[PDB]
DNA sequence: GGAAAACACCCAAGACACCAGGCACGAGACAGAAAAAAACA
DNA sequence: TGTTTTTTTCTGTCTCGTGCCTGGTGTCTTGGGTGTTTTCC
């Protein structure tokens, strides 16, 4: 479900950015770039709570997870 | 709770051990001055033959168990459990020759 | 063209410092000596200052030599150089 | 975005439930990074005399933030 | 030694 | 059992800073988050830098320069010159 | 006994499964296809190592801890079909 | 009457709270008496300027709601706080409008 | 004193720089930008390590300080003590 | 460390884990485990660093050929990234 | 302190027939010194998120599993589970 | 600018002793947190 | 109609008092490392 990103969804997260033209190659390597960094804190995220002895993933883990990737993460009780 | 300590036999809770160290092995052991891993090793909750000694110089118990020069108080008979062999590799360093107590070795 | 690969085969095997001693060491005392007076230094916190001030310097000029790659150009340029400060997020 | 979340996460350990907040504060940071990125890219495409970023600029923006070795 | 510390007369009883 | 914040007192300086001005609730939960971290962030400078020293202590000295460690430029100065005042003042009271 | 639990109260053990898959059924070793068809919430960690309602399964043997109190250390009576069952893997 | 350390001191935010979790926070086995008061103050200071800019910012919006957009907009409009809260995303605050020179057209 | 002193970060020297990280050519105006640079970098690990010299009631930067400051800056240092 | 078969001494672990303000009380697992990592960490970084010079015709190892060995494998480069070494040069990549 | 000794015998170990210079041994003990502080401040970190008091085999693990990439990590979390056991078994 | 030499002296390291200061045990309590009632947009 | 300020019950965590060990500070001595200066290349 990697296609569940669609191309107006990454359209506009370009379009925030300031971007005012997209090539057509692009929004593969967005999706590819996108399943990396998910990849990465889903799998931080996943061991801190195996760790933890939970079968749940909290809110905590993530934010736990994303901080020590140094993109700390303010909102969700940090 | 309470533990025998393997080196030198005494028993006391394993607290008392955490928080205050063995009051005779803690010139070779550090007991005082050490995590709980040393306390894990060097005492064990599991021993036999309670042992109460008043006076360690003229008692034949203490010179049998070798306790005549330690502090009075609770004694284990048989101790389950031996030193780890750095330990008594860092005990040799020091001079100082480990006979188990967990009766295996005679 | 032909020496600048030459420079580069050189350079990239050696080990040694590049950036000149003592003209290094006025500098870093000149610097130092307007944030606190009469201040000593050990060679040996100058030895340091002087390798990683080399190293950060290598790999700026290694990024911008990328950026200069991307604009279709041989030659280096300022703007590769606050280009790649400022992606790399220095202010 | 959470059906993605759940395929990435099955690849580990299954039966893993994952708290609403936990995938809401997921999305928040790949926003945030996605943006990040394409702000970035955008310098990229600036600096090379386009208005259209490639995925040369992508992949030379990731080379220098480091992200890619 | 172990086997030097064999009860005596003189030990206590 | 409870969970204690730090929400009463961002109320209590908001209110002193600006009495019109209320505060809503996610923004109270950015404020508590970025307290709580700027504490990290000091504490640990504060006990690496304590440390080096092979002091067993933190101080008001330690947290100073921990202070000027971290926080980037003038808002270190002021910063200090009002703990400073606020340690004096304890100091000048019992 | 695969392994020793060094407080020595319990310890993890290697056993015949002993399940109905939805008075004790007989032992058996662990049939992954026959659990999944009466029961598809099979949970899967590594490769061999299979965890199904709850009990870690490896290669078809089961992988419990047990306790001390729980056990007999001697006068062990040995069985050759269960000494084959054993070391057949 | 056993008068609070923060009235003492005249702080808002309270000492004891940050003086129990300096020492339960392992740091160091003890902790100065003047080293709660001292990061109280700092965290104080910090959070009135935060509020401050924040408050200022969402009344030029002519609004009297606090949200996390006046916050990021505080953050990243002033230039020493960007420089110290470089690497956090503040969920829900969004990006400041900035169009470059030469996108636009002509 | 010292005054106006960056300028004996000569060219040359500059230019074995930038031929270490594999740049084939190198414009007039790269050398004031890269002395710029330098001293901005120079001066933000010399703050921290003079920070740290001072709150240890020292007269002398250690070379210990000067790897902690920039280990504090995120450019480890191996070779020098830590 | 001849009870757990290792070479790095346990002991002087447990000492810097236990004055070293981590935690108040330490395993008898964690010395072991973090002794045997170390091990096996710098038994790998020295095996490429032999390697890189028995291929440079060395007998003894130099930083550049520590640093040819950290940056030729991926994933010491990718552990060690943010790493500089003294007089270690730069990777040949033209 | 250094781990001057114990980095000579694991070298002759690995190559009998190779030396190494000083700078090298500091470069080594720099490397050692901060790997240990990297390990043992996420297993702290860690005791610290599960309210826990004693740093175990368990967080030390975990910690290796979150910092060391890849097939290492894996390689080096069994090496230190046999050492674990030769110290138990033994 | 480097190499080498030769003083000057400043300053970091280390040992002994003394005491100011922070932890430890324990009682009182009053300020913080949740339930809830009402107000405002 | 729902987010939020204010009231109230409830509880738990801060303050205060006494003691007691010891970490930090002061001082004095000593070696050694770095700054300053000459001179040749
Ligand atoms: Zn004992």
């Amino acid at each position: 479900n990697i296609q569940g990103i669609t191309k107006p969804a990454i359209r506009r997260l370009a379009r925030r950015g300031g971007v005012k033209r997209i090539s057509g190659l692009i929004y593969e390597e967005t999706r590819g770039v996108l399943k990396v960094f998910l990849e990465n804190v889903i799998r931080d995220a996943v061991t801190y709570t195996e760790h933890a002895k939970r079968k749940t993933v909290t809110a905590m883990d993530v934010v736990y997870a994303l901080k020590r990737q140094g993109r700390t993460l303010y909102g969700f009780g940090g | 709770r309470e533990r025998a300590c393997m080196l030198c036999g005494i028993v006391l809770p394993g607290r008392v051990f955490m928080q205050n160290g063995c009051p005779n092995c803690d010139s070779v052991l550090n007991l005082r001055d050490s995590d709980q891993a040393t306390v894990n090793e060097c005492t064990s909750s599991s021993f036999e033959g309670l042992v109460a000694v008043g006076d360690n110089e003229h008692s034949w118990v203490a010179k049998w168990l070798r306790v005549d020069r330690f502090q009075p108080g609770l004694y284990a008979v048989r101790v389950d459990g031996r030193l780890p062999s750095d330990i008594v590799a860092a005990l040799e360093q020091y001079g100082v020759y480990y006979r188990p107590r967990d009766g295996s070795v005679i | 063209g032909t020496v600048a690969l030459r420079e580069i085969r050189r350079y990239q095997k050696s080990t040694e410092l590049l950036i000149r001693k003592l003209p290094f060491q006025r500098l870093v005392r000149e610097i130092a000596q307007d944030f606190k007076t009469d201040l000593r230094f050990q060679s040996a916190a100058i030895g340091a200052l002087q390798e990683a001030s080399e190293a950060y310097l290598v790999g700026l000029f290694e990024d911008t030599n990328l950026c200069a790659i991307h604009a279709k150009r041989v030659t280096i340029m300022p703007k590769d150089i606050q280009l790649a400060r400022r992606i790399r997020g220095e202010r | 975005f959470q059906r993605l979340v759940r395929e990435i996460a099955q690849d580990f350990k299954t039966d893993l439930r994952f708290q609403s907040a936990a995938i809401g504060a997921l999305q928040e940071a790949s926003e945030a990074y996605l943006v990040g990125l394409f702000e970035d890219t955008n310098l990229c495409a600036i600096h090379a005399k386009r208005v259209t970023i490639m995925p040369k600029d992508i992949q030379l923006a990731r080379r220098i933030r480091g992200e890619r070795a | 030694p172990q086997r030097l510390l064999i009860p005596t007369v003189d030990d206590p009883g | 059992s409870r969970k204690e914040s730090y929400s009463i007192y961002v109320y209590k300086v908001l209110k002193q800073v600006h009495p019109d001005t209320g505060i809503s609730s996610k923004a109270m939960g950015i404020m508590n988050s970025f307290v709580n971290d700027i504490f990290e962030r000091i504490a640990g400078e504060a006990s690496r830098l304590a440390h080096y020293n092979k002091r067993s202590t933190i101080t008001s000295r330690e947290i100073q320069t921990a202070v000027r460690l971290l926080l980037p430029g003038e808002l270190a100065k002021h910063a200090v010159s009002e703990g400073t005042k606020a340690v004096t003042c304890y100091t000048s009271a019992k | 006994v695969d392994e020793v639990l060094e407080n020595g109260l319990e310890a993890r053990l290697k056993l015949v499964p002993r399940l109905d898959y939805g008075f004790r059924p007989a032992q058996r070793l662990f049939s992954e296809a026959e659990a999944r068809v009466h029961e598809p919430t099979i949970r899967r960690d590594r490769d061999g190592f299979v965890t199904y309602g709850g009990e870690e399964y490896y290669e078809g043997f089961l992988y419990k801890t047990f306790r001390l109190q729980n056990l007999i250390v001697n006068s062990i009576n040995p069985t050759l079909n269960e000494l084959s069952l054993f070391q057949s893997n | 009457k056993a008068k609070t350390r923060s009235s003492r001191a005249g702080l808002q935010f309270p000492v004891g709270r940050v003086h129990r979790l300096l020492r339960k926070g392992n740091y160091s086995e003890r902790v100065g008496a003047g080293a709660p008061v001292y990061l109280a103050a700092v965290l104080e200071y910090l959070t009135a300027e935060i509020l401050e800019l924040a408050g200022n910012a969402a009344r030029d919006n002519k609004k009297t709601r606090i949200i996390p957009r006046h916050l990021q907009l505080a953050i990243r409009n002033d230039e020493e706080l960007n420089k110290l809260l470089g690497r956090v995303t503040i969920a829900q605050g969004g990006v400041l409008p900035n169009i470059q020179a030469v996108l636009l057209p002509k």
